């Protein structure tokens, strides 16, 4: 149900990709795009470590460590999500960011959030005046009522949850155009 | 004194710290200021991942120094 909403359901562990694709509302991102984003982030970190000499103990020990951006189970990191969003002019920050919080924005007036629960990425976004849960682990998109949204995001305080707000003009899509007034 | 913490994703954070501050304390400052929890922070300076129990002084970090902040959070 809710067929006019784009909702990419969960293939195994590719949750970063479903999260982003569901936020932007289409097949924007593929496994090769995200692996390349992680590989470049890895190379950026290596460069910072090479500042100490590629012969130093610390540098060599570092090369014997797993990637922080794409692990051997295929999980992608917050840095990869960040850089994929920049493609589209979008910035992402911890919802609990104190500077953002001082703004006094009612979360109901944002347009998209990304959550991390127990190492699973999902998107929540607004179409027209309506908030939807677009979690890939869900039969389909689900309404979240305004009275609930803030409370939903406040799960942050739990050790399990990290909640991010995505700022910027999302690309246009049939769901926004249909649900606007 | 003032130091700078540059992420890999655009943002540079400007902190007020002291040389006797431990990397642990600095990460807690970054949490206070930016809301990034210490567990999600990897700090790098001059080629070395900084250890929580040691001080900026131990690492020869001075005014205007630039650290690098790698964020650790994965999902799926
Ligand atoms: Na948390």
């Amino acid at each position: 149900g809710m067929d006019f909403i784009f909702h990419e359901k969960q293939e195994g562990f590719l949750c970063a990709q479903h999260c982003l694709n569901n936020l932007l509302q289409g097949e924007y991102f593929s496994p090769v795009e995200l692996a390349s984003i992680a590989h470049q982030l890895d190379e950026e970190e290596r460069m910072r470590m090479a500042e100490g000499g590629v012969t130093s103990e610390e540098y060599l020990a570092f090369l014997q460590q797993p990637s922080e951006n794409m692990d051997d189970t295929g999980f992608f990191s917050i840095q990869v999500i960040s850089n994929a969003l920049k493609f589209w002019g979008l910035e992402i920050i911890h919802f609990n960011n104190p500077e953002y919080q001082k703004l006094g924005i009612d979360p109901i007036n944002e347009r998209s959030f990304i959550c991390n629960y127990k190492q699973h990425w999902f998107t929540i976004r607004k179409f027209g005046k309506h908030w939807f849960n677009l979690n890939s682990l869900l039969a389909g998109p689900e309404l979240i009522s305004d009275t609930c949204l803030a409370n939903f995001l406040a799960r942050l305080q739990q050790q399990a949850y990290s909640v991010f707000v995505v700022k910027g003009d999302l690309p246009d899509c049939e769901a926004d155009q249909l649900l606007q007034i | 004194m003032q130091i700078f913490v540059k992420t890999l994703t655009g943002k540079t954070i400007t902190l007020e710290v002291e040389p006797s501050d431990t990397i642990e304390n600095v990460k807690a400052k970054i949490q206070d200021k930016e809301g990034i929890p210490p567990d999600q922070q990897r700090l790098i300076f001059a080629g070395k991942q900084l250890e929580d129990g040691r001080t900026l002084s131990d690492y020869n970090i001075q005014k205007e120094s630039t650290l690098h902040l790698v964020l650790r959070l994965r999902g799926x």
